[PDB]
C-alpha cells in the first residue's frame, strides 16, 4: 500500500482561451487593456479591460483533447499495485460503464462553465464544438439560458449520442483520442466589463499573452481545466459540486470537506481498493457508498498527480 | 488682509475623507441664498495619503463667517467634544499660497469616460462628413497617473453620484478679491486664487 | 419573477406549497420551478444561490448542513420579492433549533411547533386521496410518526403501493396516480381528533412541546410496537397505570440491590423514570405533568423510611444536566460554599442538597414549587 | 388611575392590555429610556395612538444617527445607527414576543427594510459579542460556529461579522419557542 514511487498522467489537457472583438463590419480583433500607474506625490498596477464600444460581441475560443491514460500509471515501484489498478479499471469499465463521467464531463464543456464569472450580465451565449474525428457540420447549442437546463435537456439533441460515444471510446480504447474545437459566442451589453485570470503576487494584475503584435488577456490554461472538473458531488451530504482534488476542497468558505477524519478523502479509499474488486464482481452494487467511490476513485484518477509516500 | 481658522476634527476615532466631504457638502448648502461666492475650503495638510485632519473655511469681513458658521450643522453638533471651530483668530502671515483645484481628468480616464467622449464624438458629427468607424479609438493602453485624493458627494436635486477631485498646486500670491463658482474649489478660471495654508 | 400566491393553510407543508405555485402559473411539474426560481435568485446577486438545490425531496432548511442562513435568506426573498402579494411562506418553514430534549435528543421549530430531531422521518409519506382531491393540498402531518389519516371522513390509506413499491406524494406529485395501474387511489379516530381539536379522551388539552416531548419519550425509552388502542390505554388511566409502573420499579430496584445502603445510586433506582422529564423542552409546568407528578412524588416522601430518599449517594454528574448550568459554573458556586460538599465524576453532593438548592436559588419564571401543590 | 388599573388587569381601558408579568419590565423601559422618573401622562399619550406615534421616533432616530455619522455611511457598527432604543429595549426580562410588542416593532422593521436603499441595513459591520446579546449565544457556541463555517467572518470583540446574516441565521439555528416569527405575520 502507497509504493515509493506511483503517478498517473492526465487525460483531458485544455488549453488557453482566446478572446476577440467582432464588428458590424464582419471582421474580428484581438481583445486588449490597459493599467494605469499609481504614482504618489513630490507601485502597484491596476488593470481594467472593457468591451469595446460599438462592437457586436465576443467570441472565445480554447480546445480540450480527452485521452486514454489512466488505464496504466505512468509510475510503479511494484508489480503487485499495478495488476490491482488495471483490473481495477476494467472491472469499472465492465460493469458500471463510462458514462456518468462523460456527460458530467460534456456538460461543464457544452454550457460555459470555463466562462468563469463573464456570463453574468450577458444575453445570450452560443457554444459550437468542432469534434474530431467526426463526419458532418458542427454541433452547435444555442441561447443556453434560455434552451438548456438540464441532464435531459441536453440529451434531446441531435447530436449528443455521437459526442459521448466518441468520449467513451477514448476513454475506453487503448492508443485512443478525441479531440474538440470549442468556441462560445457572448453577447454582452454596451460597456460591460471583462473578467480573466489575475497573476499570482503576494494588485489586480491579468495574465496575458501576445497575439500577432497586441497584447491580450487569456484566462488561463490550469484554470479552464479546474472548470470542467467541477463534478463532486458525491461528498457525504452533499449540496454543491466540487473540483475533484483529494480533499475536497471547497475555495471561498476556507474549509475542506472530504477530511481524513471522515475517511472520504482518496487515500482512506484507494487503500481499500481489494473491497471494490471485491464487490463489483458480485451482482448488485449499492449506489450510496460503493458507486458513490468508485465514482471518486475513476474521477481523480483522471486527474492524474503522483500517490506516494 | 482677511484671515482662516481650523475647524479641527478631534474625536480620535474617524475617517478624514469622508467628515470633510460632507463638510463641503454642507457648505453646499450654504449659497444658495444667492450667488455670494466668496468662501475657500483650504485643506491645510496634505499627504501623499489622509487628507487632513483639519479644515479651514475662509470668509471675507468677519461677518459673513458666522452667516456660514451657523450652517444648521454644527448646532445639533457641538453638544459635546468631537470638532473644533477656531475662534475668528487675525491671519498669520507667515504660511504658504497653494492652490486647490478639481481637474477633471482623473474623472475622464476610466472606461465609462471615453465611452461617454466617443459617443459624444458622434452626437455631434452634425457638420456632416463621412462618419468614421469607431474601431481604431483604442484606449492609452499604458498610463502613469499622479497623485490625487477623491470626496464622495452627490448631485443637488437628482440622484447622479459623482466624486470630486484635490491637488495642491503652488502659484502666484496677489490676485484680485477671490470670488469663485459654488461649493469652495479654485477652478473658476476667471480668477484662479490662490487660498493659503 | 411575478408569481400568483395561493390560498394559506395552517395544515400546510412546503413541498406542497411549491407544488400549488408551481401548478397555478402553468409549470408542468416544480423541478423546471426550481430551476427557474434559482435562475431569478443568480438574477438578484445572493451570495448563497450556489446551494438551492434542483431535486425537491430536500428542499427543507434542516437538510442542508452548511447554508441553512442562505437557504432562510432565499426565503426572504421568495417572499418579499416574487409574488404579486405575499402568501404565508416564511411561517411553513421547517427548520433546526438551538433547543434540545432529554437525554439526548435536539428538537426542531415548524412555526411555532418543536419536534424532536431522531424520530422524524426521512422515507417516503402516506397519504389520503379525498384531502388530496376534496381540498388538494398536502398536510405536514403526515410524516409525524403516530399519525395515520385525516379529521373527519376517516378511511384507511393505502400507505404501501400495492405491488410492493411505495407510493409517494412527492414523487409522482399531487395526481395520486401511480405508474402501474394509471388508476387514482376508535382510538385512531382519536388520534385524528386530538389532531383536530376534537378533544374527545381523558387526556385533557395541551400545548404541543410538552405533549411531543412525552409522546417522543415514551417511544424511546419504553420501546414498544405500534397500535391505537395502546397509547389509549397508556392516557385514559390517570393516575393508575404510571403510578403502578413505578411502583413495580421502585420494588424491582429496592429488591435488586448491588450497591451498599450507604452507596445508594440514584441513577440505578430511577435511570428509567427520572432522566427523561425535566428539559422537554423548557421550563412550563402548566400541562408538563410528568414533573408535577414526579415532583410530588419526591416531595411527600423525602424522609419517610427513615430517611431513603433525602439521602442519596451522588457523583455530582447529573446536577449539570438538571440545573441549567455549566460545570465552571458548578465550579464558582462551589468555591463560593453556597452548598456543603460532604471533581466532576467524584462523589460530592447528595440529592437532598441539590433538591433544596433547586427549592431556592435556580427557580425560573415557572419552573418553582408552588405551580402543583394542589394537583394531589 | 389608569395607570392604577393598569397593574391591577381591569381588562375594560382603552390602553391596548398585556399580561402583567412584564409591567414592571415596561415599567423599567420608560424609566430607562427618558432618563427620569416613570411619567403618567406621557406614558398614556405614548400608547394613546398604537402603532402611530413611536415608529416615528424609531424612524427618524435611525436617519438622525445616519445624518451626522462620524466615520462614513459604511464600515459603521450598529450602534449610531441603532444604539439605544436598541439595546435597551431586547431583555425586558424574558423575551416571548407575545408581550413584548416594543422588541418586535422594531424587530419587524428591521425584517421588513434589509434590502433598500441598496442594502443599508445589511451590512452593518459588527463584533462577535453582540450574539450572546442577539443570537442567545455564548462566545465558545460561536466558536463553533466559526470554525464549522456555519457563520462566516471577514478575536472575540473584534469586528468581524455582518447584521444581516447573523439574524437570518436566527432563523436558521437559535430560534426558540420563545423568540419566534410567528407572531409578526397578522400586525403589519
Amino acid at each position: 500500500k502507497l509504493p515509493t514511487n506511483l503517478a498517473y498522467e492526465r487525460s483531458i489537457d485544455p488549453s488557453d482561451v482566446c478572446f476577440f472583438v467582432v464588428w458590424p463590419d464582419d471582421r474580428k480583433t484581438p481583445l486588449t487593456y490597459n493599467s494605469r500607474t499609481l504614482l504618489g506625490q513630490m507601485p502597484h498596477q491596476v488593470d481594467f479591460c472593457h468591451v469595446p464600444y460599438g462592437a457586436s460581441h465576443i467570441e472565445c475560443s480554447f480546445s480540450v483533447s480527452f485521452s486514454s491514460e489512466l488505464r496504466q500509471p505512468y509510475k510503479c515501484n511494484s508489480s503487485k499495485v499495478k495488476q490491482t489498478l488495471v483490473q481495477l479499471v476494467e472491472l469499472y469499465e465492465t460493469k458500471i460503464g463510462w458514462t456518468e463521467l462523460a456527460t458530467r464531463y460534456l456538460m461543464n464543456i457544452c454550457n460555459g462553465k470555463w466562462l468563469w464569472k463573464n456570463t453574468r450580465k450577458a444575453y445570450c451565449w452560443n457554444i459550437v464544438l468542432t469534434p474530431w474525428p467526426w463526419n458532418g457540420e458542427k454541433v452547435g447549442f444555442e441561447d443556453i439560458r434560455t434552451n438548456y437546463t438540464s441532464r435531459q435537456d441536453f440529451k434531446n439533441n441531435k447530436n449528443w449520442s455521437a459526442i459521448v460515444e466518441m468520449i467513451k471510446t477514448a476513454f475506453s480504447s487503448t492508443d485512443g483520442l478525441a479531440i474538440f474545437e470549442v468556441r462560445a459566442t457572448l453577447h454582452l451589453p454596451t460597456n460591460a466589463m471583462v473578467r480573466p485570470s489575475q497573476v499570482f503576487t503576494e494588485s489586480r494584475v491579468f495574465q496575458s499573452t501576445t497575439i500577432d503584435g497586441e497584447r491580450s488577456p487569456i484566462l488561463g490554461a490550469f484554470k479552464t481545466g479546474a472548470a470542467i472538473a467541477t463534478i463532486d458531488d458525491w461528498y457525504p451530504e452533499a449540496t454543491e459540486p466540487l473540483r475533484v482534488g483529494r480533499f475536497g476542497v471547497h475555495r471561498e468558505d476556507v474549509t475542506c470537506y472530504r477530511h481524513p477524519s471522515t475517511g472520504k478523502d482518496f487515500f482512506s479509499i484507494l487503500q481499500q481498493a481489494e473491497h471494490y474488486i471485491e464487490v463489483l464482481s458480485a451482482n448488485k452494487t449499492p449506489a450510496q457508498e460503493t458507486i458513490n467511490d468508485m465514482h471518486f476513485l475513476m474521477a481523480n484518477l483522471i486527474k492524474g498527480g503522483m500517490f506516494q509516500h | 488682509k482677511w484671515y482662516y481658522k481650523t475647524i479641527t476634527f478631534l474625536p480620535e476615532l474617524c475617517n478624514n475623507e469622508s467628515l470633510a466631504a460632507k463638510c463641503l457638502r454642507v457648505l453646499h448648502g450654504f449659497n444658495y441664498q444667492y450667488e455670494t461666492r466668496n468662501i475657500g475650503v483650504s485643506f491645510p495638510l496634505w499627504c501623499d495619503a489622509t487628507v487632513g485632519k483639519k479644515i479651514s473655511f475662509v470668509s471675507k469681513n468677519k461677518i459673513e463667517l458666522d452667516l456660514l458658521l451657523k450652517q444648521h450643522y454644527f448646532v445639533q453638533m457641538e453638544q459635546l467634544q468631537y470638532f473644533h471651530i477656531s475662534n475668528t483668530v487675525l491671519v498669520p502671515e507667515d504660511c504658504t499660497y497653494v492652490s486647490f483645484r478639481r481637474c477633471q481628468s482623473i474623472d475622464k480616464l476610466t472606461a465609462a469616460g471615453l465611452a461617454r467622449k466617443i459617443r459624444r464624438l458622434e452626437k455631434r458629427a452634425l457638420s456632416r462628413g463621412e462618419q468614421f468607424d469607431p474601431s481604431s479609438f483604442a484606449q492609452k493602453e499604458h498610463t502613469a497617473i499622479a497623485h490625487y485624493h477623491s470626496l464622495g458627494e452627490s448631485s443637488k436635486q437628482t440622484n447622479r453620484n459623482f466624486r470630486l477631485n484635490i491637488r495642491m498646486l503652488s502659484e502666484q500670491p496677489r490676485e484680485g478679491n477671490s470670488i469663485f463658482s459654488s461649493y469652495g474649489l479654485s477652478n473658476s478660471e476667471n480668477s484662479f486664487q490662490p487660498v493659503p495654508l | 419573477m411575478f408569481l400568483q400566491r395561493p390560498k394559506p393553510y395552517s395544515d400546510e407543508s412546503l413541498e406542497s406549497f411549491f407544488i400549488r405555485v408551481a401548478n397555478k402559473n402553468g409549470y408542468g411539474d416544480v423541478h423546471r420551478f426550481l430551476e427557474a426560481t434559482k435562475r431569478f435568485l443568480q438574477d438578484i446577486d445572493h451570495n448563497g444561490y450556489q446551494t438551492f438545490p434542483t431535486d425537491i425531496t430536500r428542499i427543507n432548511p434542516y437538510s442542508a448542513k452548511n447554508s441553512s442562513s442562505a437557504r432562510t435568506a432565499s426565503f426572504l426573498k421568495l417572499a418579499q420579492l416574487t409574488f404579486n402579494e405575499p402568501p404565508e411562506l416564511l411561517g411553513l418553514a421547517i427548520n433546526r433549533t438551538n433547543m434540545k430534549y432529554s437525554p439526548s435528543t435536539s428538537a426542531v421549530v415548524r412555526g411555532a411547533e418543536v419536534f424532536p430531531r431522531s424520530l422524524l422521518r426521512t422515507h417516503s409519506i402516506p397519504c389520503c386521496p379525498l384531502c388530496l382531491r376534496e381540498n388538494g393540498y398536502a398536510s405536514y402531518l403526515w410524516h409525524f410518526q403516530g399519525y395515520e389519516y385525516c379529521h373527519s371522513h376517516n378511511v384507511p390509506l393505502i400507505t404501501t403501493c400495492s405491488c410492493g413499491k411505495e407510493f409517494d406524494y412527492r414523487v409522482s406529485g399531487l395526481k395520486g396516480i401511480c405508474c402501474k395501474c394509471k388508476e387514482p387511489i376508535e382510538a385512531a379516530c382519536t388520534v385524528s381528533n386530538w389532531l383536530a381539536g376534537h378533544e374527545s379522551k381523558p387526556l385533557p388539552n395541551l400545548p404541543k412541546s410538552y405533549r411531543w416531548g412525552l409522546v417522543h419519550w415514551w417511544m424511546g425509552i419504553k420501546d414498544s410496537e405500534f397500535d391505537h388502542f395502546s397509547f389509549v390505554q397508556f392516557f385514559s388511566n390517570w393516575p393508575r397505570s404510571f403510578h403502578s409502573i413505578i411502583e413495580d420499579e421502585v420494588e424491582f430496584n429496592l429488591e435488586h440491590a448491588v450497591v451498599s445502603t450507604s452507596e445508594l445510586r440514584l441513577k440505578d433506582l430511577l435511570g428509567r423514570l427520572f432522566f427523561g422529564s425535566i428539559r422537554l423542552p423548557e421550563r412550563n409546568l402548566q400541562h408538563n405533568i410528568i414533573l408535577g407528578e414526579l415532583l410530588c412524588y419526591l416531595e411527600n416522601r423525602l424522609w419517610q423510611d427513615k430517611g431513603l430518599i433525602a439521602n442519596l449517594k451522588m457523583n455530582a454528574l447529573e446536577a449539570t444536566v438538571m440545573l441549567n448550568c455549566s460545570l465552571d459554573q458548578i465550579a464558582s458556586m462551589v468555591e463560593q460554599r453556597i452548598l456543603k460538599p460532604n471533581d466532576v465524576t467524584d462523589y460530592l453532593f447528595h440529592f437532598g442538597d441539590i433538591f433544596c438548592l433547586w427549592l431556592a436559588e435556580f427557580q425560573s419564571d415557572e419552573f418553582n414549587r408552588s405551580f402543583y401543590v394542589s394537583r394531589w
